[PDB]
RNA sequence: GAACUGCAUCUGAUACUGUUGAGCUAGAGUAUGUGAGAGGAAGGUAGAAUUCCAGGUGUAGCGGUGAAAUGCGUAGAGAUCUGGAGGAAUACCGAUGGCGAAGGCAGCCUUCUGGCAUAAUACUGACACUGAGGCUCGAAAGCGUGGGUAGCAAACAGGAUUAGAUACCCUGGUAGUCCACGCCGUAAACGAUGUCUACUAGUCGUUGGGUCCGGACUUAGUGACGCAGCUAACGCAAUAAGUA
RNA sequence: UUUAUUAAAAACACAGCACUCUGCAAACACGAAAGUGGACGUAUAGGGUGUGAUGCCUGCCCGGUGCUGGAAGGUUAAUU
C-alpha cells in the first residue's frame, strides 16, 4: 500500500493552497495512485473479491469528483486528467 | 492490564485439568481479554509450552 | 499452455497444441549434436520388434547431460530449447570455464539462473544433488538407478518423485507410477518437477499429427483373421476369446514381471 | 518490522546452539537488523513428546529485519534437522526487556 | 346568457420549482493518530481423532439392534502397545459474541489486502439520495477438465420390519463432499419486513470506542422488554410494521 | 486405406476414450545364443487390448471362464 511519506507527496503536488488534503483535485490523485497501487495486489490475488468491491468504490468516488470538477471549473478538469492520465 | 503467550504460570489457572480454556462465565474474564486469552494458550500450546489434553 | 485451434478446417477441430513462447526460436547448439535415423522399428535382423514404427521427421539427437559430474563449478542456464527426442524441455548450459551442455529442464527454472552440482549445492530447481543430501519432503527428478551412471527415473514432461524418507544406506522414493522403492542413498537428484506439465493436456487432433512423430496406424486383433490373431475370426463382429497380444498373452490384468534379483528394492505398489 | 522468533532444538543438538544462534545473529546484523533482545530459556520438560523426544531447548529472540531477510531466516529455520519447531511473530514495538519465563 | 378547464401573444409579480453569479457549513467526502474483528486472497504448520498398512501381547468373540440378522473373526478378529501412510475438519475458547453488501466467514503463524469504529484539528464546499435497463458478486446441489480421496454419504448391494417396504433401522458402499481453474445463477437467498433521511415516553442487558468523576455520561452496533401511535388480529414499537 | 486382375463400402485406419501391463538389464518383440529393437526413450514414457470426432451418456449380474490377491486345510513330482 501507500505509505505516509509518499501519500504526503501526491498531496504536496496537487495542492490548491496551504495544507488542504481535500480538494477534488487531491482527492482524485490520491485514489488513482492507490488504484494503481493495488493494480498488483490484484494481479497476484485475483480471486479476491471482498478486497475488489473496495477498489471499485474508490474508482466510484473518483468518478464521482470528477463529474464534480467538469461541471465546477472545466479547466481545473482537462489539466487535471492531462497530469493523471485519465 | 496486558496478557501474553509467555505467561504460562499466569495461563495455568486459566485451564483446566484435562487442558480446556476455562469458558467466561466461570473466571469471569472480560470478553476483550478472553480472546486474547484464548489466543495466547492456542500458541502456548503449539510451543509445548502447555498440554493440548491432559493425555497424549 | 494450451491453445484451442478454430474449426476452420475437420482437421483442425480438435488440435489443442501445447505451446511455449520462452523456448529458443534457433537451433540447437551444434556441437552438442548427433546424427540420428529412424529405425522402423526393426532390429539387427530387420525384423520389426516393435510395431507402428515408422515415418517422421527426420531429428537430431542433443546429447543430454544425465550425469551431472562438473561438480562445485557454477553453469548459468544460457536458453531453454525444444527437444524432439523427448518430451520434456532442455537447458543449455553455460558453465563458468565456458563448457556448455543440455540438461533436462526442471519447470521452476528460467534463463539466467545459475545451477549448481555437487553435494554442497542451494536446493533450488536444477541442481543436482546426492540423495543423502536433499532434505526429506522435497520433489526431485532424474534419479540415478546405479552410482555415476546417471538419471534414469522421472524425466518426462511433468516427471516428480517424492523423496519419502531414509532406511540406511537407501533413500525411500514415491514414483508417479505409485510404486514405492528403495534407492542407494549415494544417488544423485535434481531438484524440482520437470518442465512441460502440460504435456499430457495437448490433442494431435488429426491423424497425420500422429503420422508426423513416427507412429504408424494400428489395427485392432478382432479386424483380422484367426491366422493372425487370437483375436480374429468370425462371421461379423466377435470377441470370443479372452483378451490377449497377438502372440498369445493376457492383455486385462496379466503381471508381467521376471526380475528376482531387483525384487528386493521395491517397498510396495499403490491399488486403486 | 519487528519479529519475535522462538526456536525449538533438539537436545541433542544443544551443544552448538550458540554456533547456531550467532549464525542469524549475523545474518540479521549483516543486512541492517537490529537485535532488540535475545535469552536462551535452556532445557525445558515439554508439555507433550515432539518427535518421541520429552525435553527440548528454547530460544527466543526479538529482531527487526526486512521481509527478504526473514524468507532467509525462515529456509535456515526448516533445512536445519535441529530446529525441531519454530514460530514467528509480527510485533508492533521493539521488545527489549527481559521476559517473565528467564 | 353561462360554459367550453383549452391555445396563442403581450404586460405585471417573484413566494416556490427551473437557469444562472457569488458566498456558507449543517449533508457527503479528504489528510493525520489510535482500536476491534471467524472480512477477503496466497502459502506454511500443530495437536487430537478416524481409516488403512506392518509388527508385539492375547483368545473367542466383535459389531449392531427395540430385538435380530447381513458383516467382520480361529487364514487369529475385537481389545492393548509400538511404528508408518494419507485425507478432511479444526473440541475447549464460544458468547440473542464479532466481521462482511448479501451469499457467508472459527486451530495457530507469515505475506498481500478491503471496509468499519473512534477524539481533535485542518481541508473541499451540496461533490447528495435513489435508481429502469446494465454490470458485479452470489449457500448448497450440479456440470467441464485435471488432481486427491480418511470420514460421511445420493445411487447401488445385502439384512431386517412389514400384507407389501423400490423407505424409516442395520451392515457395506460409489458420485459428491476436498484442491486448481472455469461454468451454473438458483434457496423458507427470511427479519417471509427495498434503500436513504428527519422526528417521537422509557427500562434493562451486551460488543468496539471515547470523555469525565468503582461508578456517570456520550457514540457506533447488537439484543430483551415496554408507552403513545399503528394493525383484521397476531403483533410492531428509536434496529417501527409510528409520524412524514 | 483396402480385396494388383469381378467387392472402395456401412469394411480398415483415424484423432479421442478406457482397461491393463511395465521401476529400466522395463514390459514386449527378433534370435539358438551372442547381439539387437523398445530407446541413446524412463510411468505426462513405452507395450497389449477394446472402443472410435463431438453432444447427452454408459444400468444390473463375479454364479461360469479368465485375471488379481490370500493360505487355514486337503491332495500332490522328482528325490530320499
Amino acid at each position: 500500500m501507500l505509505t505516509n511519506s509518499d501519500r504526503e507527496q501526491i498531496i504536496a503536488q496537487y495542492q490548491r493552497g496551504e495544507n488542504d488534503t481535500g480538494s477534488p483535485e487531491v482527492q482524485v490523485a490520491l485514489l488513482s495512485a492507490r488504484i494503481n497501487d493495488l493494480q498488483n495486489h490484484f494481479k497476484a490475488h485475483k480471486a479476491d473479491h471482498h478486497s475488489r468491491r473496495g477498489l471499485i468504490r474508490m474508482v466510484n468516488t473518483r468518478r464521482k469528483l470528477l463529474d464534480y470538477l467538469k461541471g465546477k471549473d472545466l479547466g481545473r478538469y482537462t489539466t487535471l486528467i492531462s497530469q493523471l492520465g485519465l | 492490564t496486558h496478557i501474553d503467550y509467555k505467561d504460562v504460570e499466569l495461563l495455568k489457572q486459566y485451564i483446566s485439568e484435562n487442558g480446556k480454556i476455562v469458558p467466561s462465565r466461570i473466571t469471569g474474564t472480560s470478553t476483550k481479554y478472553q480472546r486474547q486469552l484464548a489466543t495466547a494458550i492456542k500458541q502456548a500450546r503449539y510451543l509445548s509450552l502447555l498440554p493440548y489434553t491432559d493425555n497424549h | 499452455p494450451i491453445v484451442k485451434a478454430k474449426p476452420t478446417s475437420p482437421g483442425r477441430r480438435f488440435v489443442e497444441k501445447v505451446v511455449h513462447p520462452h523456448l529458443y526460436k534457433g537451433r540447437p547448439f551444434a556441437a552438442l549434436l548427433e546424427s540420428k535415423s529412424k529405425t522402423g522399428g526393426r532390429n539387427n535382423n530387420g525384423r520389426i520388434t516393435t510395431r507402428h514404427i515408422g515415418g517422421g521427421h527426420k531429428q537430431h539427437y542433443r546429447i543430454i547431460d544425465f550425469k551431472r559430474t562438473k561438480d562445485n563449478i557454477p553453469a548459468t542456464v544460457e536458453r531453454i530449447e525444444y527437444d524432439p527426442n523427448r518430451t520434456a524441455h532442455i537447458a543449455l548450459l553455460k558453465y563458468a570455464d565456458g563448457e556448455r551442455r543440455y540438461i533436462i529442464a526442471a519447470k521452476k527454472q528460467a534463463v539466467g539462473d545459475t545451477v549448481m552440482s555437487g553435494e554442497a549445492s542451494p536446493i533450488r530447481p536444477g541442481n543436482c544433488l546426492p540423495l543423502k543430501n536433499i532434505p526429506l519432503g522435497t520433489v526431485i527428478h532424474n534419479i540415478e538407478l546405479k552410482i555415476g551412471k546417471g538419471a534414469q527415473m522421472a524425466r518426462a514432461a511433468g516427471a516428480s518423485v517424492q523423496l519419502l524418507g531414509r532406511d540406511g544406506i537407501y533413500a525411500i522414493l514415491r514414483l508417479r507410477s505409485g510404486e514405492t522403492r528403495r534407492v542407494h542413498v549415494n544417488c544423485r537428484a535434481v531438484i524440482g518437477e520437470v518442465s512441460n506439465t502440460e504435456n499430457n493436456l495437448k490433442s494431435l487432433g488429426k491423424a497425420g499429427a500422429s503420422r508426423w512423430r513416427g507412429i504408424r496406424p494400428s489395427v485392432r486383433g478382432v479386424a483380422m483373421n484367426p491366422v493372425d490373431h487370437p483375436h480374429g475370426g468370425g462371421e461379423g463382429r466377435n470377441k470370443g476369446r479372452h483378451p490377449t497380444s497377438p502372440w498369445g498373452q493376457k492383455s486385462k490384468g496379466l503381471k508381467t514381471r521376471h526380475n528376482k534379483r531387483t525384487d528386493s528394492m521395491i517397498i510396495r505398489r499403490a491399488k486403486k | 518490522r519487528h519479529y519475535e522468533v522462538v526456536l525449538l532444538v533438539h537436545p541433542d543438538q544443544s551443544d552448538q546452539v550458540v554456533g547456531m544462534v550467532e549464525r542469524y545473529i549475523k545474518l540479521v546484523q549483516d543486512n541492517n537488523g537490529i537485535i532488540h533482545r535475545l535469552e536462551d530459556w535452556g532445557r525445558r520438560q515439554l508439555a507433550y513428546p515432539i518427535n518421541k523426544i520429552h525435553k527440548a531447548h528454547y530460544v527466543l529472540f526479538n529482531i527487526e529485519t526486512n521481509g527478504e531477510t526473514l524468507a532467509e531466516l525462515e529456509e535456515l529455520f526448516r533445512y536445519n534437522d535441529a530446529i525441531i519447531r519454530s514460530l514467528v511473530m509480527r510485533r508492533d514495538d521493539a521488545i527489549t526487556e527481559e521476559s517473565q519465563l528467564a
